[PDB]
């Protein structure tokens, strides 16, 4: 309903959860070290659907994924967990 | 799996759980989970228990927490999460718990604190955040908390504190920030902390004294050390009156204000070290609760006389490495116990200086210029156990009221030569006195450092009666037979051949060695049973120098004259015109013996090693200054004439040796040199003994043979000559004829 | 705030003993703790301490181990191969300020004291 701090997260079995490139309300996506030249992120607020695309992926770094949302305000974007109120169930990509 | 306490308390330790335990009573009050392997917290994990009060998650590797997982725990009070693997402060799943009391987040690698964190907690009192990797203080989340008491941020990586950091914390009591990298402090950084009692800033990189502390009105305990503070401006502690403890050490302090420490009504101890340029005593008006005072390294020259008229409860006092010259009276004091004054310019002691101190135990006045001590100094001083005074020019040492002493050190007072009365020091345990003979009075369980061994005896110089009579025997006959032989060789009014005058000089040198031995025997006879009393005076006086010079001179002339005798014989045979040549050579050798003997005299302490005044035995450390040189010269010469006589053996045959009177002279010289060789081997061996670590002999023994094996030649050379040269019999008849003609 | 100790007792010479102390509260600084020895007729002395390189006394060097477990907030001191001269009363002391090794030979600095235990070696 309220578009604010959409994010995506990757989780490998037996370790922590880290973030990948995330976009804010005004665009200007914060982009992680391993995603430039690899992944593309887009988001339409007409229906509030975000799309991700894969390009030339390597066999490793294939793990479970999640999408994360937040409706509050007052905190800067940092591509870091523990700031998103709502979490998706996720999906395994390999 | 987990035992039930029965009081609604559940404990789980190392049972390998990867998920939240289930099936327990819903009424449980406290829950502990420690050393398991839970890594993630699923959503609605704790929705089962609605009456949980205290929550422990210790040591497992939790990394992700669902925001809704912690919901429903409205009565939680204590939350502990240490040594786990979280990377950021969980701003979510914490806002729900309104009634939280204590929160502990230690050893977790945390770098960023979200802005909205710590919001909605209205009654949090304890928050622990240390051993993390924080880099800047979370000003906004800290301001969000109005009721925080104790704050610990240690071992983090903070660099500087911005202004107005802690404005909204009204009820903060203690603040810990040590081992950080703080280097600058704003003048208004600490405003608002009116109820702060304890402030810790240790091991930081502060380069200048902070000022914001003057805003704190109730700061009890203050600690900073290992910093880089170097200057203490005056009026620094003006703002805060009540200061029980001030920590400061390892700082490179240079200047301290005259009035800095003034008006502290509750300070307990004061320590200042390394403050070199401060040269005037601090003004201590108003400070009347100082147990311990310490100032070191300064340039203070005088002490005020109202000092412990003000300080009524001073217990210890140390002032060293200063320029104190005079001591004011300490009569007012009563609780003073230990006093240390070292490396100062004190030169006199008066009676009244130490009068009235009832409970003084340990007193130290070392490395000073004191030469006058009043007799009644220490008379009415109370029970004193350990007293140290050393390395000062001191002439006489009084003893009045020192019966209770236990430790007494006096070393370096070479001017002090008076003996020490044994009766006065009844309970003395450990001594240190400059000369070893003084301890012979105690004859010690008393411990005296100086060895006072065999080499420095107490009762008899010579020791054994057999040794005494033996040296008396060779002394006498050496003297008598030397006089006889010199009278025979010189009194005859005949032309003097080179060999005859040579053996005459041999006799003269041996006679000198003999009366050296005689003077030693006279000293031993005079000082029977009481050598300890005479030892110091004998060694310090010129008699020891004279005796040692005499002995050394006698021993070199004999060796050189013998060597010159056997080359004289060799070339006499070969030409068979050098007589005047060798006469002045003999004179030149005598002069060399003179200078070799007198050379050590200009040095210091070389002839005072032993009461016998002979340096060749040496001692603990003679450190071979010239002993090795002398033995080297002696050995090289002996091998030289050994080679010369082997060459003579090769050149001249045994039948000619038997049939030649000049060769009879050669045989006599060979006997002389062989005897000199074997009788000098032992002293060289003894001098070589300390060089080898394996070989050790008791001072008992080395003294005996050094005494016995030194002067023998002076005895047997004349005996050998008269027993085995009819040349002497011919001269005896000549002198008998001359005596008969005269009479 | 409150400190409790456990251990102690009578042991023949050359044995091994473990002493465990627990603490409750938040004002104390967990980087300054110590074990203190007291024999009758003498003042308290500092046997060992934790500073921030543990500080060990002259005498007990090589036979005494000191450890801290912040997982359960417990201090452990284990001794082995005791000499009879070790028979004394033992105290656990905690300060309020951070401390170095130099602070440990003077007890007066420490504030929070425990009730103590008794250990005798024969």
């Amino acid at each position: 309903y309220s578009p604010y701090c959409m994010g995506w997260f990757r989780q490998a079995p037996g370790k922590a959860r880290e973030g990948v490139a995330t976009v804010d309300l005004d665009g200007s996506t914060i982009y992680a070290d391993s995603v430039k030249g690899r992944f593309t992120i887009s988001q339409d607020n007409a229906k509030n659907t975000l799309y991700l695309q894969m390009n030339s992926l390597k066999p490793e770094d294939t793990a479970m994924y999640y999408c994360a949302s937040r409706t509050r305000a007052g905190v800067t974007c940092g591509l870091n967990w523990a700031i998103f109120s709502y979490w998706g169930q996720g999906t395994q990509v390999t | 799996p987990c035992s039930c306490d029965g009081d609604r308390r559940v404990d789980c330790s190392g049972k390998g759980l990867t998920a939240v335990p289930e099936g327990l009573s819903a009424f449980t009050q406290a829950l502990d989970i420690s050393m398991n392997n839970i890594t993630q917290l699923p959503e609605d994990a704790f929705a089962n228990f609605p009456f949980l009060e205290e929550l422990q998650l210790a040591g497992n590797d939790l990394s992700f927490i669902h925001p809704k997982a912690l919901s429903g725990l409205k009565e939680l009070k204590v939350l502990t999460l240490q040594n786990n693997q979280l990377k950021t402060v969980p701003s979510e799943a914490i806002r729900g718990l309104s009634a939280l009391q204590s929160l502990r987040l230690d050893a977790n690698h945390i770098t960023s604190v979200p802005e909205d964190s710590f919001e909605g907690l209205v009654q949090l009192r304890h928050l622990w955040l240390d051993d993390n990797s924080l880099t800047e203080v979370p000003v906004h989340p800290l301001s969000n908390l109005p009721t925080l008491q104790a704050l610990t941020l240690a071992l983090n990586k903070i660099s500087s504190i911005p202004d107005f950091a802690f404005t909204n914390l009204s009820s903060l009591v203690v603040l810990h920030l040590h081992n950080n990298k703080i280097r600058s402090l704003s003048q208004h950084c600490f405003d608002g902390l009116d109820n702060l009692e304890t402030l810790d800033l240790n091991y930081n990189n502060l380069g200048e004294f902070p000022q914001a502390i003057k805003a704190l009105p109730s700061l009890k305990e203050l600690g900073f050390h290992s910093n880089s503070i170097s200057v203490i401006p005056d009026g620094a502690f003006d703002g805060n009156p009540l200061l029980r403890t001030i920590h400061l050490y390892d700082n490179p302090l240079s200047f301290v204000g005259n009035s800095a420490f003034h008006n502290l009504s509750d300070l307990h101890s004061l320590v200042i070290r390394g403050a070199s340029m401060v040269q005037q005593f601090p003004n201590l008006t108003g400070t009347v609760h100082l147990e311990s005072l310490t100032l070191t390294g300064t340039k203070i020259s005088s002490i005020p006389n109202n000092l412990c008229q003000e300080q009524k409860m001073l217990r210890t006092l140390d002032l060293s490495y200063n320029n104190i010259r005079d001591l004011p009276s300490f009569n007012g004091c009563h609780a003073l116990e230990e006093i240390s004054l070292q490396r100062n310019q004190i030169y006199q002691i008066k009676e009244g200086t130490f009068q009235g101190l009832i409970s003084l135990r340990i007193l130290d006045l070392s490395r000073n210029l004191i030469h006058e001590i009043h007799s009644r100094a220490f008379a009415t001083l109370g029970p004193i156990t350990n007293l140290d005074v050393s390395f000062n020019e001191l002439t006489s040492f009084p003893t009045e009221g020192l019966n209770g002493l236990n430790q007494l050190k006096l070393v370096g007072n070479f001017k002090l030569k008076e003996a020490l009365a044994a009766k006065d020091f009844v309970n003395l345990r450990s001594l240190s006195v400059p000369y070893a003979y003084q301890c012979c009075a105690f004859a010690g369980i008393i411990h005296c450092t100086p060895s006072t061994g065999a080499f420095k005896p107490c009762e008899y110089l010579l020791g054994s009666w057999m040794i005494r009579l033996t040296v008396w025997f060779i002394f006498l006959v050496a003297l008598f037979f030397n006089l006889l032989v010199i009278l025979t060789t010189f009194a005859s009014c005949t032309s003097l051949p080179s060999s005859k005058l040579f053996i005459g000089l041999i006799s003269v040198s041996n006679l000198f060695m003999g009366i050296y031995t005689g003077i030693l025997t006279f000293l031993d006879a005079v000082s029977w049973g009481r050598f300890a009393e005479f030892g110091i005076w004998w060694e310090t006086g010129s008699g020891c120098k004279v005796a040692g010079f005499l002995a050394v001179f006698s021993s070199e002339s004999a060796i050189f004259l013998l060597m010159l005798a056997t080359v004289e014989r060799s070339l006499s045979a070969k030409d068979i015109n050098h007589l005047k040549q060798f006469r002045v050579a003999a004179l030149l050798a005598f002069l060399g013996a003179t200078v070799a003997g007198c050379f050590p005299l200009f040095h210091r302490g070389e002839y005072s090693a032993s009461p016998l005044c002979l340096p060749f035995p040496g001692g603990e450390t003679p450190s071979l200054g010239f002993t090795v040189t002398l033995v080297l010269l002696n050995s090289l010469a002996f091998l030289l004439m050994a080679v010369i006589y082997t060459k003579l053996y090769c050149n001249l045959e045994k039948e000619d040796l038997s049939e030649n009177s000049q060769s009879s002279m050669i045989k006599h010289v060979a006997w002389l040199i062989f005897t000199n060789c074997i009788f000098f081997c032992p002293v060289a061996f003894f001098s070589f003994a300390p060089l080898i670590t394996a070989i050790s002999i008791s001072p008992e023994i080395m003294k005996s043979v050094t005494l016995i094996f030194f002067p023998l030649p002076a005895c047997l050379n004349p005996v050998l000559y008269v027993f085995f040269n009819p040349k002497f019999k011919e001269d005896w008849k000549l002198l008998k004829r001359r005596v008969t003609k005269k009479s | 705030v409150a400190l409790a100790e456990s251990g102690g007792g009578s042991v023949a010479a050359g044995g091994a003993i473990r002493l465990s102390c627990t603490a409750s509260g938040y004002t104390y600084s967990k980087y300054c703790m110590g074990w203190f020895r007291q024999a009758p007729g003498a003042e308290r002395a500092g046997v060992s301490g934790i500073t921030t390189s543990p500080y060990y006394a002259d005498s007990v060097a090589g036979r005494f181990t000191i450890s801290r477990d912040n997982i359960a907030n417990t201090l452990y001191l284990q001794m082995n191969s005791l000499a009879p001269a070790d028979t004394a009363m033992y105290y656990c002391a905690a300060s309020r300020l951070s401390c170095s090794a130099a602070d440990f030979k003077d007890f007066r600095n420490f504030v929070y004291w425990g009730q103590g235990t008794q250990v005798t070696s024969a």
